[PDB]
């Protein structure tokens, strides 16, 4: 079975068409991108109906006898696509999946969208007796290492001019989905259709990206800065941000923090720094993050924090805000 | 299983019964508080079958 | 006096030109842009906060769409395209409330509708508002209705709850996120909008105003037309005070005040008017110490207010400045402890007075009189 | 497992608890307190089971009908259960709710009808008072079962309905031997089984089989580096294995062993760690020690309680916490309210 | 035995007539005077606490909009359309259990029949009571109308807590606020309303329930017809006291002065008196209380005591010239606390005794020697 | 036959008639002169702990309130209204157990049902129970048919616990607050009920077991039917010792005595013996409660010796005599906190051993 790349689908494309097309991946921008790729290739090559079903639990043998009766013969040649479950292929649809296997024309060109699926799941009969008839693409999201990298080259297919300071300002403000990349690309390009992405341009848009959680409100804190990080919170009150987020966010980054002040005195800052694999653009700002605020702070912090969590958790959010800028106003010594 | 032995054993016409259930069916509860509403009342007495069927503000009582 | 019973300023005041929408100039210039340029997109979706011009620019770019004059970043706002959505009859122009359709046939019915030409404009233009409370299967009927759309087919979507959409319906269309209104713009908007109506007004009415709408300015325009219709076409800050102050809870500024200066007298006619008005008790206290901790860490950067405090700060920075942390440290385990000894006293009420007389007893500064 | 286990220590009680329903004199009603894998779901399965049997036999329950048959099956009409689902943890008002509106109609096979009830705290108090009525009255004929670690937990007025039968564990030297006979391993590792598991041979039998035995002995490893060096916080690896409760309950063990080394106790529950227990001892204060004792206790209560909350925070927190008392200078707290 | 009498007080002597309606003197001046000068809004919101007669301030007003013609400040007589909203024949009065019609379909369905005004009236009045728990789609539902609405239609909401619902709805038109009824107000209302159905009255019953009620009219009259029962038609100190359960203020009185002047054979002759006489342990405990936080109020203010603490306002006075705060504040903390464990104790009666000896052993200037 | 013609005496002995019930005199006096006098509420809410009779006194008051021989405060017992009610077949009286009905659904079918006629009785009365978990919606709904019902409509209302009602529901009905019943009642009545039924018995356990049911006398004969069931179906003071694990004052002294005195290796041996006797751990703590308030009051004032046993009185009178009331009060605070904490404990035995190690704190 083909294995292939969302840049290198379009010259699979071009060079031949498989009858049965896989989508795998988190990512939806690329999901959707391969997708309607696929859809317009087969437009090019004359087909022309394009069912797509939703599956779901609900979706059942009623709901796929109609698919199966769709691609005998109508006319000319069509498409189907299929949407499925949070988990991937289940019991329920571990045989209609096989059935669907044993009918495959030219007729109709099968897409098939989803998510990583367990190894049980391909380890079934219905994929391997379509290893050699289907492609699959992966679609995951990889790591920021090639962020910047995929970023400029995308804006390069976007006719974007990107600078350095834009483009680093562009990765820290949105490493949560390709979709964010995309819109503020695009937003971006239709500001300033001219392409050259200047960091005063760049910076202005509404804010850094969105009021995100994590970026400049931690940030903010692991160099001190109160009233960056303060100012962040207000605005993440202001839109209703969820507090629990918030404080996970919290919960999963200061105990990182409070690993690498455990060691320092007895092993230098770097191989601690790197014994974590702790990311060397955090690193920068780990490195006063550990010098400002000490031990007793860490432990006082964290006390808080519990007190704060336990509070919130039974139903009674005494001032959730309040205690998160305390968390802040603490963090900031 | 065994079968339970009857205490009340009888033969009836079709259109005795059918009589009887159109007479009172549209006269007994439906998920009603009351557990014992839920249903028909089948008396019996004499050479005589009575049903009856009530909901708290209705009553059907057929005889034959 | 009577002005705006004919038109709600809402209603009255919808931008018909881009000038007139204040902010989200980071919108209106990618759309200007957009439809000069001709990179168009099949469907828009917007995200917002009630009131925040969802509704105002949607049809704006319907106007600028589908003008007599073509495809133009200024509408007319004159032409009998423009004016026939003005008016708010549209042949062309299809505006759906998805509050009130969540059925699978109406979406089927308009579904229908995305194939035939436009019947006057250029494109057919159907606006969906709300659209998160669109059932499952009308959702997947949207999606099927996005992949394949003809040309004079353009979606406008727009809702103030966007992430309760599923995830395909993101993924095909394009958001723009509308920024809430920050106080100054509605106050701005509103100063506008009352001058251009020739109208006397005041301005901390308008700030007050700004602040309870919270971000909304449709809401602060309704707002707006109660006060203008209570205060018989006047614009007050004593009838603004009467309509929302009333509604709001002003408490525990007084009563921290009061009990950080020993005012016995003060205190009890606070606990009396709050006794009055059928309060919480236990809700009083949680304010109280929520003020307190506020006073206290105010102490440790003159930064920590925010505009949630917009009514506070000019009591809020004079109490923080004096006051020494250990009294407010005493006073918090007071209130602490009282709070923990609430549910057991007599009443709440008889408590929470017991726990202000404790707190008053221990004053560093006044400590209570004893034979 | 497959009809659970029978215990042999359990042959008594039953029979008296069997002898109140021979001569028909048995209360509907029946709050069996037992500990967890005590063994009282195999005495209420053979009460029902003896119950439901239309031919009950002389202290057995038939050895031949269907009416049993039915019940081997588990698809009995009358013999209803009540857990909450594979998925889920509290028992909703729905099962009850069925079970008890399917009970006012007679019973199927013309003999009792019996309900039970697999674990009685996981009641929803709102289950609970929509089974209220058909505990207080039930139709003729019904009967009930429940089972609790403790009854003092349960609403006030669901074990007032009920008899409250108790289900003593086995005597010391009974227990120890039985588990002998059942697992091989030295003494010590069995009586701290027993008396970490206040007693419950099937608990301590949970205990070695389960993975947690090996993962105790860490536990004991990781102390024996951190008292000597008053660093706990390594212990947190230790202490996260979704059995935070059950780490807590033997970490404040340990303690309380220590305590009471100090007023030195012939007995105590620790037996086969007794140099980390002088080690604990040694180091420790009596009034840091009673704190950090106080303070384990507390945050195992707050795991088991309140459900969703974090355990990481919280483990994290007592850790340094205890890191800050092991300083000198520190004020403890004491229990009050 | 048998019998057709009774009305339910309650039921009987509700305001029909606009001087019945003792207190929320705003709340009346506001309707006459906008009655009578014909300015009516579109949305009434009458909130306050519970048993205080908004949901008969909006029946009044109600028949006081549709009684044979007449713009009246309420009073109207042979009026028909009166009689039949005040005899349960809805008349243009439509009552809406808001619990019924929180979703927004509901509303929506109140909604589209808002134009059937023609009903042998002029006016048809809503009474979405409990307005607090509707739905917030269904409060932008009704919102529509509430700022336009037709002529003829009339919105009365009634709510206990304006807290709760969104602020939009709480600006649209009017918001008028019923506070508590006084003691007095309440002892006046009972004394009236017993003199009315020739019953003879105890004043010190009458304060008794006065002060029993939590300043509701409801919660009042409940008790009066529960004190009615207990008796036989007449109302009296001792069966009302043994009806509500509280002891002697006075035996709880010696009982904490002795406990002051530190004889604890006085306080043991005390709670054994008490326990022959029935009362309590937590009745005697939370009246302890009571009287110790009058005792810290009065060192703010000699206004603290009630009329009724007429009786023991020397006494009153003297504990507070003689005992300084620290020990009144100790006591406090001390009877507090053994009322918060008196449910743990082996016996109530144990509890208190134990809480009082130790109120004893720990006394600020003699406690008890070792 | 096979029917069991046996039932429970928490429910064979149910209340038949004002002159039945046990106590609560100041609720069945006021009920009965309701009843005759012709003064009767629309909405009664009797309100109680478990087990004092807030189900009992209103089926008597629906009893006589839709009696056929008019409307008197003593029901015939005899017709055929009472017998149904009694046996709770009649159609007027519906049992309603608030727990399932709170939907939606459910209270509008009641909103639904009281608009009509009875069928049977004078009235038809809904007995609600458990009514303090209504989901609000429910309260809501059900508040203006609390309020003014038709003629023939009256409520009757059972809570457990008031506090959980919205307190606008506690005022449009009439509250009853069932006072629990006291250990002379509840012995009394078991004497009562006891030689009705031809059970041998004597007075101690009798007191044993009113003492350890915390006032509720269903919660007595619960205990009852406990202490018969085991011991050859007859009441004995060992029985009921041995069912309820209960400890004399010796042993529980001989702890006191240990602990006061800081003899934490004693405390301990005896913590271990009293394990291996496997006692009632709840039990030790209040025997330790009920001696160091005995303790207290011999410190007060000679008089009040412990002479209730008085057999080792010698003990507690030195206990007295050398220890400050101070010390005795801090230890009885922590053996009472310590007794509030044992569900929380991980386990009883551990949670009583840390309540009397931390005891030991004292020097
Ligand atoms: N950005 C804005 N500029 C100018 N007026 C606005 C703006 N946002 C809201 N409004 C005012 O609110 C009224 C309704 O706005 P609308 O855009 O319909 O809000 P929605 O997002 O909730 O559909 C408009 O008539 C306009 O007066
Ligand atoms: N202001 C009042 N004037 C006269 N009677 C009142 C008043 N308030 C309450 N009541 C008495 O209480 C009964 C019920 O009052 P109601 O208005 O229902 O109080 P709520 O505000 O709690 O609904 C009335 O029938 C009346 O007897
Ligand atoms: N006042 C009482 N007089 C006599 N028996 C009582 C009394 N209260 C409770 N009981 C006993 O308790 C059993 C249950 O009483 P019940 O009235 O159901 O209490 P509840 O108020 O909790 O529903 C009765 O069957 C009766 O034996
Ligand atoms: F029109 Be908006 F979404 F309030
Ligand atoms: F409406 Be009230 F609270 F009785
Ligand atoms: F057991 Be009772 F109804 F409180
Ligand atoms: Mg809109
Ligand atoms: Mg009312
Ligand atoms: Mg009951
Ligand atoms: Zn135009
Ligand atoms: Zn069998
Ligand atoms: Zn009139
Ligand atoms: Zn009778």
């Amino acid at each position: 079975m083909i294995r292939l790349y969302p840049e290198q689908l379009r010259a699979q494309l071009n060079e031949g068409l498989r009858a049965a097309y896989l989508l795998l991946g988190n990512d939806p921008l690329l999901l959707q991108e391969s997708q309607d790729a696929v859809r317009q290739v087969a437009a090019a090559q004359g087909f022309e109906e394009h069912h797509t079903f939703s599956i779901d639990p609900n979706t059942d043998w009623n709901a796929i006898f109609s698919l199966c009766q769709a691609m005998s013969l109508f006319a000319s040649r069509q498409t189907l696509l299929l949407l499925l479950p949070e988990n991937g292929p289940n019991a329920a649809i571990n045989e209609q999946l096989l059935t669907l296997t044993g009918l495959l024309h030219d007729d109709l060109l099968l897409i098939v969208r989803g998510n990583k699926l367990s190894k049980a799941q391909e380890n079934a009969a219905w994929f391997t007796a379509l290893a050699n008839r289907s492609v699959q693409v992966t679609c995951q999201t990889p790591e920021q290492a090639q962020l910047p990298r995929w970023v400029a080259a995308r804006a390069k297919q976007l006719n974007l001019e990107l600078d350095d300071a834009a483009n680093q300002v562009l990765c820290y403000c949105y490493e949560g989905n390709l979709l964010a990349l995309a819109q503020a690309l695009e937003r971006l390009s239709l500001l300033w259709p001219d392409g050259k992405l200047t960091l005063p341009r760049v910076e202005q848009a509404v804010n850094d990206a969105a009021h995100f959680t994590p970026f400049h409100w931690v940030d903010a804190l692991l160099m001190g800065k109160s009233k960056r990080a303060l100012h962040i919170l207000q605005q993440l009150r202001l839109e209703g941000s969820e507090p629990v987020i918030l404080l996970r966010t919290l919960q999963r980054e200061l105990l990182l923090l409070v690993n690498l002040k455990r060691q320092s005195a007895h092993t230098p800052l770097r191989a601690l720094f790197d014994k974590h694999r702790v990311w060397q653009n955090r690193r920068g700002m780990m490195g006063e993050a550990l010098n400002r605020l000490s031990q007793t702070q860490l432990r006082q912090a964290v006390q808080l924090l519990t007190r704060t969590e336990l509070t919130l958790k039974q139903d009674y959010g005494q001032s959730v805000w309040a205690e998160l800028e305390g968390l802040s106003l603490l963090l900031c010594h | 299983l065994d079968d339970w032995q009857s205490e009340v054993e009888f033969t009836l016409p079709q259109a005795t019964m059918k009589r009887l259930i159109e007479a009172t069916q549209f006269s007994m509860a439906h998920q009603d508080v009351r557990y014992y509403l839920n249903g028909m009342l089948f008396e019996t007495e004499g050479e005589e079958l009575r049903t009856v069927a009530t909901d708290g503000h209705r009553l059907a009582v057929c005889s034959m | 006096g009577p002005h705006m019973s004919y038109q709600v300023l809402a209603r009255k005041w919808r931008p018909q030109t881009f000038a007139d929408v204040v902010g989200q100039e980071h919108v209106l210039t990618a759309l200007a842009n957009g439809l000069s340029l001709g990179r168009i997109h099949h469907a828009y979706l917007f995200s917002g906060t009630r009131g925040v011009g969802k509704t105002s620019i949607a049809r704006l770019l319907a106007k600028g769409l589908n003008c007599e004059t073509g495809i133009t970043a200024t509408p007319c706002g004159v032409c009998d395209n423009c004016r026939e959505i003005e008016q708010g009859r549209f042949v062309d122009l299809i505006e759906i409330d998805a509050a009130s359709r969540t059925k699978v046939e109406d979406t089927r019915d308009l579904l229908d509708n995305v194939q035939y030409a436009p019947a006057r404009g250029r494109f057919k233009v159907y606006l969906i508002d709300e659209v998160h409370m669109l059932s499952r299967h009308s959702f997947n009927a949207l999606l099927k209705t996005l992949e394949e759309p003809p040309e004079h087919v353009k979606f406008l979507l727009a809702t103030t709850d966007p992430q309760k959409l599923p995830v395909t319906i993101l993924s095909r269309c394009l958001q723009f996120h509308l920024k809430a209104l920050d106080v100054e713009q509605i106050r701005h908007q509103l100063e506008h909008i009352l001058n251009e109506e020739h109208i006397a007004h005041e301005p901390r009415a308008l700030q007050l105003l700004a602040r309870a709408a919270e971000g909304s300015l449709r809401d602060a325009l309704s707002l707006t037309d109660q006060a203008i219709a209570s205060g018989d076409g006047q614009v007050s800050t004593q009838a603004v005070s009467a309509m929302l102050g009333t509604l709001d809870d002003d408490q525990a500024l007084s009563l921290v005040e009061a009990m950080v200066e020993a005012n016995g007298e003060r205190v009890m006619a606070l606990i009396n008017e709050a006794a009055a008005r059928g309060i919480e008790w236990e809700a009083l206290l949680v304010e109280m110490l929520g003020l307190l901790h506020r006073i206290a860490m105010v102490q440790l950067s003159p930064a920590a207010l925010g505009n949630d405090m917009a009514a506070i700060e000019l009591r809020m920075r004079e109490l923080a400045r004096t006051i020494p942390p250990t009294d407010i440290q005493l006073y918090y385990q007071t209130l602490l402890i009282g709070r923990k000894e609430l549910p057991y006293a007599p009443d709440r009420r008889m408590g929470v007075e017991m726990t202000l007389l404790r707190a008053l007893a221990f004053h560093p500064r006044m400590p209570l009189p004893e034979p | 497992g497959p009809h659970m286990r029978w215990y042999p220590w359990l042959r008594p009680d039953f029979e008296k608890l069997v002898a109140s329903y021979q001569a028909g004199r048995g209360h509907h009603a029946l709050l069996i307190q037992a500990l967890p894998g005590m063994g009282d779901d195999a005495l209420i399965y053979a009460l029902s089971r003896y119950l439901l049997c239309q031919q009950p036999q002389g202290h057995k329950s038939c050895g031949h009908c269907r009416g049993c048959q039915l019940m081997q099956a588990g698809t009995h009409p009358d013999y209803y259960t009540l857990a909450p689902e594979k998925g889920k943890n509290t028992l909703g008002v729905d099962a009850v709710r069925e079970v008890t509106e399917k009970l006012n109609e007679h019973a199927r096979l013309g003999g009792a009808k019996v309900v039970w009830v697999t674990d009685a705290a996981l009641l929803t108090d709102a289950a609970a008072n929509a089974l209220l009525k058909t505990l207080e009255e039930p139709p003729a004929e019904t009967w009930f079962f429940l089972a609790t670690r403790e009854p003092e937990r349960l609403l006030a007025t669901l074990r007032s309905r009920c008899r409250l039968h108790y289900l003593a564990p086995p005597p010391e030297q009974y227990a120890v031997t039985w588990l002998s006979r059942e697992v091989t391993m030295s003494q010590d590792a069995l009586l701290a089984a027993l008396r970490l598991s206040a007693g419950s041979p099937g608990a301590a039998l949970a205990l070695f089989q389960g993975d947690n035995w090996q993962a105790r002995e860490t536990l004991c490893q990781a102390l024996a580096y951190s008292v000597p060096s008053g660093d706990w916080y390594s212990l947190l690896a230790a202490l996260n294995h979704e059995q935070a409760p059950a780490r807590l309950h033997w970490l404040a063990t340990l303690l309380m062993d220590a305590l009471k080394r100090h007023h030195g106790a012939a007995q105590v529950t620790n037996v086969d760690v007794p140099g980390l227990v002088a080690e604990l001892a040694n180091h420790l204060s009596p009034s840091r020690l009673q704190a950090i004792l106080g303070d384990v206790c507390h945050i195992r209560e707050q795991l088991m309680s309140v459900t969703g909350i974090n355990r990481e925070l919280l483990i994290t927190d007592l850790l340094l916490r205890i890191e800050h008392y092991l300083q000198p200078g520190v004020v403890l707290p004491v229990p009050h309210l």
